[PDB]
RNA sequence: CCUAUGCAGCUUUAGGGCAGGUUAUUAUUCAAUAAACUACCUUUUUUCUGGGACGGACGCUCUUAUUAAAGAAACAAGAGUGAGCAAUGGUUUUUACUAAUUAUAAAAAAGAAAAGCUUAACUGCAAUACAAACAAUUAAAGCAGGGGCAUUGUCGGCAAUAAUGCAUUGAAGAAAUA
C-alpha cells in the first residue's frame, strides 16, 4: 500500500497478519459442542450509509430519518 | 380429533341414540352437535378420563 | 495428544493433590481426522526414563 | 468411490482421443473426386475450399 | 410487489398464575386471594381499610396468619448464602442470634394487629381446629418478633380444643395441628420477656394432657412425618417436658425413618433438643443424624456448628468425623463467630476431650496477630478450660494462655 | 416480562390505542386461554421493522350447565372454547381451576357461583344418603 | 482517513482464506531447547516433557 | 438574485409500505392475507456554466496554433470510435506487384497477393524500463512444459496510434476440506 495510506493505517492501530482469524474450535482436544456455530461466509459490503456507517467513509454526519408512525 | 381444533369431540353415550351410537360407546360426534342437542338433553357426557371409567 | 482438562493435570498436578482431587483421567482416542498428527495418548503422571 | 470413477472417464476418454484427431483433419480435406468447379475452370482453389468444405461441416453438424 | 415481505408472530407469554396487585376485589373469593398474597403491610392494611364491612371469619384468620410473614428482618442481622435459592426447607441466607425487625414496620404492625384484634372476639366460636392451630402458631410468630407480648385469645383456643376430650382433633386432626400447636405455646412461653407465671402453668399443662392423650393414647403420631416430628421434639424442649419418655422414643422412631429428609439446620435442632431433655441413651438415633451431615456440608452455618457441639458435649455423643466436619467449618467462620460464642464452642471440645489441629492452630494465630487483647471474665475461664482440656502444649498454646491471664488482670473487676 | 414491555413500545401508535382497547375487555368477558400476538414485518431492501396488533375473534355462544340448568351466554376465543369442550364442559372448567387462573371479574362471580351452589345441592344429597 | 470521495481503499478485493489452527500453538526453536540443556536449567538424563 | 450537509407547506399516472374504510378470496360461531380504489405514513428529485434558467456536454483515439526536446488550458478549431476477422491469426515457397485505412512522407530482406501445412488468439513464471498523486494502464530480454511451420529461425493474436468498466452481489466448470 501507497506509503501515505499505509502509515494512517498503522497510526489508526491496524495490526492484522492473516486475511481472516483462526477458529480455537479445530484445535484437536479443544472442541467445545456447547459453542457450536456453523461457518459463515464473510460480508464483504462496506457500511456506506452517511447517517449510521462508517465515519471513515463519509464527509460529514448526516440527521437520522424520521420513524414511521 | 386432535386436529379437528375444536370441531369434533370425543363423546360417551349414557343412553341409546338413533344414530350416534348405543350406551356405552365412545364415539366421535360434531362439536355443535353435542353442544346443542345431546349434552342439555342429558344423553351424553364428554370422554374425560373420569367419565369413561365411570360409565364407558 | 491431550485433552483440556488433561493439559492442567500435566502443567499442574498440585493444584489437585493440595485440594485433595483426583488427577484427570487420560483420553481413550483422538478423532480419525488427526490421523498423522498424534503417535501416542498422553498419560497426565508421565512416565520417565533414563537417557 | 469419486476418484476412481474421475479417473476412469478420463482413461476412456484419452483412449478415443486419438480416432477424434483423424476425423478432425479428414473433415477439413477437399475431395477431389467430388468437384465439379474444375470441370467449370471458373473458381480459384480457395473458392473450391470454401464452396465444400462448407457445405461437409454444415452437413455433419 | 418490488420489496418482498416476511411476517413474523410474536406471543407475550404471561403468568399462568394471577398476582393481586393492582385490581381491586369485587367478591368473596378475590377478597381472599388479595389478602394472602398480599406482598407488603401497605398493600394489607389498604384492603382493610376499604373493604372492611366485607370481611367473614375465614378473612380474619387469613390477614392474622399472614402478618408474621410481611415483618422482615433487618438486612444488618442477615448473611446471604452463596448462590442457594428458595427451596424446600432452605432459605438464601442465615440469621445471626437474635435477629431484630426492620425499624419502621413495627408502628404498622402493631396498628395493623390492633385494629384487627378488635373486631374479631365475635368470630371466636366459629373457628376449626385448623383455624385454631393456625392462629396460635401466628402468634407465637409475633412474639417472637417485637409485636406483641401476649395472645389474648389464648385461654379460648386452648378451651376449644381441650373441649369434649379433644373431640374436635379426634374428626379434624392432621399433622400439621400438632407440630403448628406445640411449636406456638413454645415460642408463646420462651420467646422475648420470659413468661407470665399462671402462663406458663396452662401452656405446660396443656401440652402434657394434649401429647399423651392424642399423640401417644390415640396413635396420632402415624399422621407426622420428620419434620413435623422434629419441631414437636423442639417445642417439648423448650418447655423442659422431660418427665414423659414413651412419646420421645415414638417421635426419635418417626426422625429416624424420615433422616433423608431433613437439613443440617434440623439435624442440630434434633441433638439440641435431645441434649435439654437429657435423652441420651439413643445412640443409633445419633448416628443416624450424624450420616447426614456428610453430603450437606455446604447447608451449615456458624448456629448450626455451635448447637451440634454444644449438644454432643452435653449428650456425651463423641463421633471423630462428625467433629472433624465442624472444626474445619468453624476455622473458616472464625470471622463469623462471637468471642462468647468462639469460647463457648472451644470449651465444647475441651469437653469431648478432642484436640482439633487446624481449629486451634487458627484460633492461636489470630489471637497473637491482635497487637491488644481485651478477653472478659465472662469467657476467659472457658478459653482457659478448653486448651487445658484439649491437651494444647508450649508450641504456642501456652503463649495465648499467657495473654488471656494477662488481659485478666489487667481488669480484675 | 421485559421483553414483553419492550416489545409493546415499538408498537405504532394506532396499534397501541387498540391494545388498550382489548385490555379493558377483559373484565367483561371469559379470558380463559386468550392470548396477545404481535405481528411483525421485515423487509428485504431495507432495514425497517413494522410492529401491529393481531386482533381477536370473540364468539358468543350459550353452553348448559347443569349444576345451574341454565344456558349461559358467554363470549369466547375460539381456543377457550375447545379447551372446555377437552376438559368436560362448562362444570369442570369451573369447578377444576382455581381463582387465580381465571383473571376476569366476569369469570370469577360466575365461578364463585357455581361453587356455592354445588356445596349446598352436594351437603343435601350427602346428608340424603 | 476520509479521501474526498474516491473512496480509493474499498476498491480491492476480498480474500477470505482460513488460516491453520497450528498458529495457536507456541513454538520452542531445538537450538533454544538445547540452549537451555548446556546452560544447566534442564536434565537431559530423563524424558522431557512439557511440563 | 445566486450559493447550502439547508428547513417547511402544497401537488402528482416520481420510489416503497398497509396501519382506517370499501372491495375480493378463505375460515370460525368483533377473524386472517392483499401488485386494486380512497385516506394516511416515509423517502428521492446531479454537476460544469464569462450570474442563474433555456440549449449543449461528460469515456477513449488522430490532427491544428502556442516553432524545430518533452509537457501545456478555454462552452477554441478540424475529423474518428463503443468494431471487425476461424482468417484479415502462426509459419514456409514462388514473383512482369509495391497498395490501402477516420487520418498519416511507416516499411525492399520488408509488405501484398497466390499455393501448402497448421491453432502460440497456449500452461506456470520473469530481470529491467516507459509513464504515473494513487488505483490501474504500456513495452519486455530470459527459464521450464506441451505444440505449429521450417530445419535451427520464428510464433505468448492482428503495421502502429481508439473499439471500454473498480469493488460488491449473482452464476457456471473443476478441485481440497468439513
Ligand atoms: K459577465
Ligand atoms: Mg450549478
Ligand atoms: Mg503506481
Ligand atoms: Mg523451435
Ligand atoms: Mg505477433
Amino acid at each position: 500500500l501507497h506509503k501515505a495510506y499505509a502509515k494512517k493505517l498503522l497510526k489508526l492501530g491496524f495490526k492484522r497478519r492473516f486475511w481472516t482469524d483462526p477458529d480455537p474450535q479445530m484445535v484437536p482436544g479443544f472442541f467445545d459442542p456447547s459453542k457450536y456455530k456453523p461457518r459463515e461466509r464473510l460480508n464483504g459490503k462496506p457500511n456506506l450509509r452517511p447517517d449510521i456507517g462508517c465515519p471513515a467513509l463519509r464527509q460529514s454526519q448526516r440527521p437520522l430519518k424520521k420513524l414511521p408512525r | 380429533v386432535e386436529e379437528s381444533n375444536g370441531k369434533l369431540v370425543k363423546i360417551v353415550l349414557l343412553d341409546d341414540v338413533d344414530r350416534v351410537g348405543q350406551q356405552g360407546q365412545t364415539v366421535v360426534v360434531k362439536a355443535g352437535l353435542m353442544r346443542h342437542l345431546l349434552f342439555p338433553e342429558g344423553k351424553a357426557l364428554y370422554a374425560t378420563p373420569e367419565n369413561e371409567a365411570k360409565y364407558s | 495428544y491431550y485433552t483440556k482438562d488433561g493439559l492442567e493435570g500435566l502443567l499442574f498436578p498440585k493444584r489437585f493433590t493440595d485440594k485433595n482431587l483426583p488427577l484427570p483421567r487420560p483420553a481413550v482416542a483422538w478423532h480419525p481426522k488427526f490421523d498423522g498428527k498424534f503417535d501416542a495418548v498422553g498419560q497426565i503422571p508421565p512416565v520417565y526414563e533414563a537417557v | 468411490e469419486k476418484r476412481t470413477k474421475r479417473a476412469k472417464e478420463i482413461n476412456d476418454a484419452l483412449a478415443k482421443m486419438p480416432q477424434l484427431i483423424a476425423d478432425y483433419k479428414a473433415a477439413r480435406k477437399i475431395d477431389w473426386a467430388e468437384v465439379s468447379i474444375i470441370d467449370k475452370l471458373t473458381l480459384s482453389k480457395k473458392q473450391i475450399r470454401e464452396k465444400y468444405v462448407k457445405r461437409r461441416l454444415m452437413k455433419q453438424n | 410487489y418490488r420489496n418482498k415481505v416476511t411476517i413474523e408472530y410474536i406471543k407475550l407469554k404471561e403468568p399462568e398464575n394471577d398476582d393481586y396487585a393492582t385490581r381491586d376485589p369485587t367478591n368473596y373469593a378475590q377478597l381472599l386471594g388479595a389478602i394472602s398474597i398480599s406482598r407488603h403491610l401497605d398493600r394489607t392494611t389498604y384492603l382493610y381499610e376499604t373493604f372492611k364491612d366485607k370481611f367473614d371469619t375465614i378473612h380474619y384468620v387469613t390477614a392474622l396468619t399472614k402478618l408474621p410473614g410481611l415483618v422482615h428482618y433487618r438486612g444488618a442481622d442477615l448473611v446471604m448464602r452463596d448462590g442457594v435459592q428458595w427451596s424446600e426447607g432452605v432459605k438464601p441466607f442465615w440469621q445471626k442470634p437474635n435477629a431484630q425487625p426492620r425499624k419502621h414496620l413495627l408502628p404498622k404492625a402493631q396498628g395493623l394487629l390492633s385494629k384487627l384484634e378488635e373486631q374479631f372476639p365475635p368470630h371466636l366460636n366459629n373457628l376449626f381446629p385448623r383455624q385454631t392451630a393456625n392462629l396460635i402458631w401466628a402468634y407465637g410468630q409475633l412474639k417472637r418478633k417485637q409485636v406483641v407480648a401476649a395472645c389474648p385469645f389464648l385461654g379460648d383456643f386452648l378451651l376449644s380444643l381441650r373441649r369434649d376430650n379433644f373431640l374436635a382433633l379426634d374428626k379434624h386432626a392432621t399433622g400439621a395441628d400438632y407440630a403448628q400447636i406445640v411449636k406456638g405455646l413454645a415460642n408463646l412461653q420462651t420467646a422475648g420477656s420470659p413468661a407470665d407465671e399462671d402462663t406458663r402453668a396452662l401452656i405446660e399443662d396443656f401440652v402434657d394432657q394434649l401429647t399423651q392423650e392424642m399423640l401417644l393414647r390415640r396413635g396420632h403420631a402415624r399422621l407426622l412425618d420428620a419434620r413435623e416430628a422434629q419441631s414437636i421434639l423442639w417445642g417439648l424442649g423448650k418447655l423442659n417436658r422431660r418427665k414423659n419418655t414413651a412419646i420421645i422414643d415414638v417421635l426419635c422412631d418417626v426422625v429416624l425413618a424420615g433422616v433423608n429428609s431433613l437439613t443440617p439446620t434440623a439435624l442440630a435442632g434434633a441433638f439440641s433438643a435431645l441434649a435439654k431433655l437429657g435423652h441420651s441413651s439413643r445412640t443409633d438415633v445419633f448416628e443416624a443424624m450424624a450420616k447426614g451431615y456428610h453430603l450437606q456440608t455446604t447447608l451449615m452455618s456458624p448456629q448450626d456448628v455451635s448447637l451440634t457441639v454444644c449438644a454432643c458435649a452435653d449428650l456425651g455423643f463423641r463421633d471423630d468425623n462428625l467433629l472433624k466436619i465442624c472444626g474445619l467449618k468453624a476455622a473458616d467462620m472464625l470471622g463469623e463467630f462471637s468471642n462468647a460464642s468462639l469460647a463457648w464452642l472451644m470449651a465444647g471440645f475441651g469437653r469431648l476431650g478432642y484436640n482439633h489441629e487446624a481449629f486451634f492452630s487458627a484460633v492461636n494465630k489470630s489471637v497473637l496477630a491482635e497487637p491488644v487483647v481485651e478477653v472478659e471474665p465472662g469467657f476467659a475461664w472457658r478459653v482457659l478450660s478448653a486448651y487445658a482440656g484439649s491437651g494444647r502444649k508450649d508450641s504456642e498454646s501456652l503463649k495465648v494462655c499467657g495473654r488471656i491471664t494477662e488481659a485478666f488482670l489487667a481488669k480484675l473487676y | 416480562q421485559q421483553k414483553n414491555v419492550e416489545i409493546a413500545r415499538k408498537l405504532l401508535p394506532l396499534a397501541k390505542k387498540q391494545l388498550k382497547g382489548l385490555l379493558d375487555r377483559q373484565d367483561n368477558v371469559l379470558w380463559g386461554k386468550t392470548d396477545i400476538v404481535i405481528r411483525k414485518r421485515t423487509f428485504k431492501k431495507n432495514d425497517e421493522e413494522l410492529y401491529s396488533l393481531v386482533q381477536v375473534q370473540w364468539l358468543d355462544v350459550k353452553l348448559w350447565s347443569n349444576i345451574l340448568q341454565e344456558r349461559v351466554p358467554l363470549t369466547l376465543s375460539q381456543e377457550t372454547l375447545t379447551h372446555i369442550e377437552s376438559i368436560g364442559g362448562l362444570d369442570d372448567y369451573l369447578l377444576k381451576t382455581p381463582d387465580s387462573q381465571m383473571k376476569s371479574n366476569f369469570s370469577s362471580d360466575l365461578r364463585w357461583r357455581v361453587v356455592c351452589e354445588a356445596m349446598k345441592q352436594g351437603e343435601a344429597e350427602s346428608k340424603q344418603k | 482517513l476520509y479521501d474526498g470521495g474516491q473512496l480509493g481503499l474499498v476498491k480491492f478485493p476480498v480474500t477470505r482464506q482460513i488460516p491453520s489452527y497450528e498458529v495457536l500453538y507456541n513454538q520452542l526453536g531445538v537450538s533454544k531447547l538445547v540452549e537451555f540443556i548446556q546452560l544447566g536449567l534442564l536434565d537431559h538424563t530423563k524424558t522431557i516433557t512439557m511440563k
